[PDB]
């Protein structure tokens, strides 16, 4: 999911996120590729509270 | 017996020094002392426990040893573990404690009794420990706060100044100044959220207890007090206390009043005993209704109750009954077997039907065991369609009943249509909150109608008196004539930028509706307004467009009800004729044109239509939509102050469609416009006494022109005006005008006339007269040309044209000049911080801005160092450009006119020589002090895209030139380099 | 006792569980009627409950 | 709906609403919402369909 | 997770099939059925065991040719979830025809 | 009822087997495994399935000779039950004689 939310589109923003669960596939998206561009936060939401 | 008063004497201080506000905390002890309450003081946590041993024992009549009350106050009453949510969750739900004695029975430690007064009992003490506390204890726990605050500071930044273990509970916070009191619902947020909830209360007419005095001789009484604080509050799952309006409290009681006494007087299924609460429309409803059903249940002889709303508003309302647990009010399998098994269930009887539902249930079945019983209707979404035989029935298949309404409509002999009255059907009308309390609580904004006096020629049509005639000259000869239409639309097109606060480009503005008659009518509308329009684009090719929307479908269906109102259209686009259909067509292709959209033409493409065009009209982007028979009631938008009327309105058809205005939004939106070109004042003082007194056209609609030219003493409230004059007076006499200023006292007094003179001049602009007389500065000496066009477009005659060329207003430069004298008064103390004292004022001078773009067209207009000082005083004309003087200045000197072969080249020009400033001065700025120049343009690029700078987010921590983490370190030039971009980005913001 | 439908309270059945396990004389088989309990969330709930 | 999401801002396009059982097309229908013209969504979804 | 929580998304499933589909037949409601109760299984391991260890459902079939063959043990236990399922709803469907049908007339 | 449960029950089998007879053969106490182990196998339903939905255990045999090719499904998790028990107590018997057998010397 990384590999196909990337790439070519190098502009804000990056990224947002209904059901998030944890930040696992939020996480190798832009850890790996920081280097490429920073532009904003991450935006998540989550139901469970100790998932939360 | 009550807790809002209807007949109260309000009593008087003395004094009694009402200045220190110690003294006003003594005042309030003594004063509870004397109600009844009970104050004893406590300094430490141990007698706290001591006094809740001793109430506890009081209340539940036990007696705990050491070991049952440790066991009970480590395990029930303060873990630590335990939150505030979880404290209140105890106090509104789990007010019971199940509790195990040493010989092993289980027996019941209330907490507050929620069945009884006098069981229930109060003592008030103060704090530990620089601040003025008042704590009422209520068996012990605190729950009830008083703060006091100082007397000239205002309760809005009184607001804003948010162990120890058993100060959880803490319900109410009431704050005050003496004059002023609000009360908070558990202290929850800030600014933002600050003036929504903090309520006050009042007495049985809205009007306002505002004092600590008659506050505490009315609402801290403790039958008050404790009926407020149990009854009348909730704990909504979750995370939300919800506290009761007043008026909505008052109802309440109103009704279980009314329900007790009839059923003393054993008055049941007789319309005396109903009665109906109108409420205005768009309040919250909801918890009303809750609440008012909830009790209903909670009474042991009432043995059914039902809350009947109407199609389709079941669904939702059903899950907002949800909200807190459990009403169990559904049944949608829908049965009239399950129904009456749901009527043989027990100790949750409120169910929220349709009135279909129970029709179903009328003519479904005759002999119902609920038919003899005591059963409780509570009405909603009262109009008058689906009606009248469920009141025969219910009159014939019951013996017993009740009936109350909530209706929006209410229906008096003032509109018969041969219609059925509201006290008729309901009764009396027992609590009624109306929109003059609602202005009168500032919760909704004023009005202005105007009608029009530009047609002397069909004035008589447009003041005709006889609404059956208006039928007899409904053509297009009388009212949809040509001429009629086109001289209307030319003042549409004329004034709307005046109306809408559109002087400046760089002005945010608002939009505007424009209600009309009928199908034929507004086919025929559209098409002359596309056509003008078109022609007015011809005019002068520099005139600006307007986009009109518009919307209708099917029909005038109905009369439906009394005098007179909404034809509510249904969805069907196909039921009109061949022509408005293809019209129809014609306007959904104009919009899928621009707007590049797929609504299609069945009930579903209309319904996204109609949708997105809410939406698209909501976000300030459709500046005009005509109206026909609908977004009059249910539609809602913050930004709409301006409404166009032509179409016979009536009584209150006319107040729902004035209050698609009223809502605030900011400090510029004072209130609401309406010109109109038929008379329709006379329904609208027929409205106002439909309302009541001739005390409301006083407070609600509007004074004159002159009455805000030179002022008014009100008689209403008792304020004093000055008006206009008196303010340019003040301004040209009192003061070494414009920007001869120098010393702090005139500096403040400058403020506290000009901030009066803007608001005074921003109230002036939404009308006619002033707008005239300030574009008396833009004619011509002589030219019957240009002051004909005019006098043409203002319809302003000789006698009048000399008559407003006597009256003078100062020059409208030397205006500038004291905006900019304001401005540097601001700028000067903005920073760092006696000019602590009026708040400089902001939402009105941060709209009519240039963003340089008109200046650029004045360096392309003025031909020619002609232009070299024209510049040098519009910069500080306009606050946020300070930085941005020698930008502008620098190109204008490096270059001149021969870099301008026309306006649009100037303009590009600027953006060119202003990125290689950018990027110049950049390097220039961060080679001076050593930044990591990848990262340095990283935050460039950061705090452009931002548009702002600050030192969170720390990457620019790591935007560090070589270090700065360790602590023997000024932080500086962290800080000074700070200063340094955050001037730069002023300079540059907005730019590349 | 089922004629006070919705009585307040729970715990009057923990009373009258108590004396008729009192019974001391003679040959008790007592100590015994321990399985009606408290849970259970809330009151209102334990009321309801064993109401119905 | 039972809720107020008939008459939301991002369910309009869909016309018709989503049932109980099969809301996972509830999140693509939000998707379609915050996206620009630009960008590009990468969702997963449940191969248990015919036409649901 | 028992039998009944698996229950009860058939049962809303079958509802919704009956009621925004509009269908006022026997046969093509079983087919709805067919549709519904195949897809409300659960997928997860323990989740079908502890509808295995619940009430209500056993562990032999009635008709073996619901079972592959093979090692496919989890298919034949959820193919005896749905066989449980499949007839609790003709049970459900005979209840639901007369009880809706008669229940949309307006 | 997790598979720790049951492992312990033929842990403390497996140490009987080993004590109370006083074997000192590898192969003699893996057909001392092949007692205890098979022995140690739950009967109830939903406690064989508790330890289907525990942790540890996976459904896929990997000698399909384990299997009776028909419907006799619980005899195929118990038979995944006796081999994930053998497997643990193939490593459980390698550590208990030499710790073991070194404890007895007396």
């Amino acid at each position: 999911i990384a590999q196909l939310a990337m790439h070519g589109q190098t502009h804000v923003n990056k990224i947002y996120d209904p059901a998030a669960g944890s930040g696992s596939l939020l996480l190798q998206a832009k850890k790996q590729f920081d280097n490429h561009i920073i532009e904003e936060g991450f935006f998540g939401q989550e139901i469970n509270h100790t998932t939360y | 017996n009550f807790i809002v008063l209807d007949k109260y004497i309000k009593a008087e201080p003395t004094g009694d020094s009402y200045q220190s506000e110690s003294d006003l905390e003594r005042e309030l002890i003594q004063d509870l002392r004397n109600q009844g309450y009970e104050f004893i003081s406590v300094k430490s946590q141990s007698a706290m426990l001591a006094n809740v041993r001793e109430q506890l024992q009081n209340l539940n009549g036990v007696v705990f040893n050491d070991s049952e009350w440790r066991r009970f106050t480590e395990q029930y009453l303060d873990n630590p573990s335990d939150g505030i949510l979880d404290k209140t969750r105890k106090i509104h739900i789990d007010y019971i404690c199940d509790f195990i004695f040493d010989d092993e029975r289980l027996e019941n430690i209330y907490l507050i009794d929620k069945k009884n007064l006098m069981r229930n009992k109060v003592q008030i003490i103060q704090q530990f420990e620089n601040r003025y506390d008042v704590t009422i204890l209520v068996n012990g726990l605190p729950l009830v706060q008083i703060e006091l605050k100082k007397r000239g500071v205002a309760i809005r930044e009184a607001f804003n100044q948010i162990e120890n273990s058993l100060f959880k509970y803490l319900q109410l916070f009431v704050i005050s100044n003496g004059t002023d009191t609000r009360y908070f619902a558990n202290t929850t947020k800030r600014d933002k959220n600050s003036f929504d909830f903090t309520m006050n209360w009042a007495k049985s007419d809205n009007t306002l207890i505002k004092d600590l005095k008659d506050f505490t001789a009315t609402c801290f009484q403790k039958h008050t007090l404790l009926n407020v604080l149990v009854n009348y509050s909730v704990f909504d799952s979750s995370q939300t206390l919800l506290v009761m309006r007043p008026y909505q409290i008052a109802a309440t009681e109103r009704i279980l009043w009314k329900i007790k006494s009839s059923f003393t007087a054993k008055n049941w299924s007789k319309p005396e005993s109903g009665g109906y609460i109108w409420h205005t429309t768009g309040s919250g409803k909801t918890l009303t209704s809750f609440k008012a059903a909830r009790l209903a249940t909670e009474l042991d002889f009432i043995d059914k109750v039902f809350f009947v709303v109407d199609r389709k508003d079941l669904d939702y309302q059903t899950m907002k009954e949800y909200q807190r647990f459990s009403p169990d009010s559904v049944n949608g399998s829908e049965n009239t077997a399950g129904l009456k098994r749901n009527l043989d269930k027990d100790d949750n009887k409120i169910i929220v039907t349709t009135i279909q539902k129970l029709n179903n249930l009328m003519k479904a079945e005759s002999d119902l065991p609920v038919y003899n019983q005591q059963v409780v209707f509570i009405f909603d979404e009262c109009h008058r369609s689906q009606f009248g035989e469920a009141q025969k029935n219910l009159k014939k298949k019951f013996k017993r009943y009740y009936q109350f309404g909530f209706t929006g409509t209410p229906i008096f002999p003032e509109n018969a249509l041969g219609s059925e009255t509201t006290a008729s059907v309901f009764g009396r009308e027992l609590h009624s909150y109306v929109i003059t309390d609602a202005i009168r609580d500032e919760k909704v904004l004023k009005f202005k109608v105007d009608y029009n006096d530009v047609r002397p020629q069909f004035k008589s049509l447009e003041t005709e008196t006889d609404e059956k005639k208006l039928s007899a000259a409904e053509n297009q000869q009388a009212f949809l004539h040509p001429m009629r239409i086109q001289e209307i639309t030319q003042y549409i097109l004329n004034n709307f930028r005046q109306k809408t606060h559109r002087t400046f480009p760089g002005s945010k503005g608002f939009n505007a509706m424009l209600a009309v008659s009928s199908v034929d009518a507004a086919k025929a509308y559209y098409a002359t307004f596309k056509r003008l329009q078109e022609e007015a684009a011809n005019k002068s090719a520099t005139y600006k467009p307007l986009r009109i929307a518009t919307i209708f479908s099917f029909a005038a269906n109905e009369e439906q009800n009394a005098i007179g109102e909404i034809s509510d259209e249904t969805f069907d686009t196909s039921a009109m004729d061949s022509s408005a259909k293809e019209f129809l067509d014609a306007a959904i292709r104009e919009y899928n044109s621009h707007f590049k959209t797929n609504f299609s033409t069945d009930s579903n493409g209309f319904q996204n239509y109609y949708r997105d065009l809410a939406q698209r009209v909501k976000n300030q982007d459709i500046d005009l939509l005509i109206v026909v028979g609908m977004f009059l009631t249910g539609f809602d938008a913050p930004t709409l102050n301006t409404l166009f009327v032509d179409k016979n309105l009536r009584y209150h058809g006319l107040m729902q469609a004035f209050s698609r205005t009223n809502r605030i939004y900011d400090a510029t939106k004072t209130f609401g416009n309406i010109v109109t070109f038929r008379d329709l004042e006379r329904s609208t003082i027929d409205a106002i006494t439909l309302f009541g007194d001739k005390n409301t056209k006083n407070v609600v609609l509007e004074k004159s022109y002159t009455e805000y030219m030179e002022g008014f003493t009100d008689a209403a409230t008792g304020e004093a005006k000055r008006g206009f004059m008196t303010v340019v007076s003040e301004l040209e006499q009192r003061f070494p005008d414009p920007t001869s200023i120098e010393s702090e006292k005139e500096k403040k007094d400058f403020v506290k006339l000009f901030g009066e003179y803007l608001r005074a001049e921003n109230i002036l602009q939404n009308y006619d007269e002033f707008a005239t007389l300030k574009a008396l500065q833009q004619i011509d000496l002589s030219d019957p040309v240009a002051v004909e066009k005019f006098k043409a477009e203002h319809y302003v005659d000789d006698e009048k044209f000399a008559e407003l060329q006597t009256i003078r207003l100062p020059a409208d430069r030397k205006i500038q000049d004291y905006r900019s004298a304001y401005n540097d008064i601001r700028d000067w103390q903005r920073r760092e911080k006696d000019w602590d004292d009026v708040v400089f004022e902001v939402d009105l001078l941060k709209s009519q801005e240039i963003n340089l773009d008109y200046i650029l067209g004045l360096i392309f207009e003025h031909n020619r160092g002609e232009m070299i000082e024209e510049v040098k005083r519009l910069i500080r004309s306009s606050l946020g450009n300070r930085a941005k003087e020698g930008l502008v200045v620098d190109f204008i000197q490096q270059t001149n006119l021969d870099d301008l072969p026309d306006k649009a080249s100037i303009i590009d020009a600027f953006f060119t020589f202003a990125q290689r400033e950018q990027q110049r001065e950049a390097e220039a700025l961060i080679k001076e002090e050593n930044l990591n120049e990848d990262a340095a343009k990283r935050y460039i690029r950061t705090s452009l895209k931002r548009e702002y700078a600050t030192e969170n987010g720390t990457e620019l921590n790591e935007t560090l030139p070589k270090l700065s983490p360790l602590n023997p370190q000024y932080k500086t030039k962290k800080q000074a380099v700070f200063q340094k971009i955050v001037s730069f980005i002023e300079k540059f913001k907005g730019v590349g | 006792l089922n004629a006070d439908l919705n009585s307040i309270f729970v715990a009057i059945e923990s009373s009258a569980y108590g004396y008729p396990s009192e019974a001391d004389i003679k040959g008790l088989f007592a100590d015994f009627d321990t399985t009606s309990n408290r849970l259970g969330n809330t009151v209102k709930d334990k009321n309801a409950r064993l109401a119905a | 709906d039972d809720p107020t999401l008939i008459n939301d801002e991002r369910f309009a396009p869909a016309g018709v609403l989503a049932p109980k059982s099969k809301a996972d097309f509830a999140f693509v229908l939000h998707a379609l919402n915050y996206l620009s013209a630009k960008g590009r969504a990468a969702i997963v979804c449940f191969p248990g369909i015919f036409y649901r | 997770m028992t039998y009944n929580n698996v229950f009860d998304h058939a049962y809303e499933m079958l509802k919704e099939n009956i009621r925004y589909d509009d269908i006022r037949d026997t046969d093509d409601l079983h087919d709805a059925i067919h549709m519904a109760a195949d897809n409300a299984v659960p997928h997860y391991y323990a989740d079908i065991f502890s509808v295995m260890a619940s009430e209500g459902i056993d562990l032999e079939f009635e008709d073996s040719g619901l079972m592959p063959d093979t090692k496919d043990v989890i298919r034949i236990l959820q193919a005896r979830i749905y066989e449980q399922l499949t007839i609790d709803l003709w049970e459900d469907a005979e209840d639901l025809l007369n009880e809706y049908l008669e229940e949309v007339e307006e």
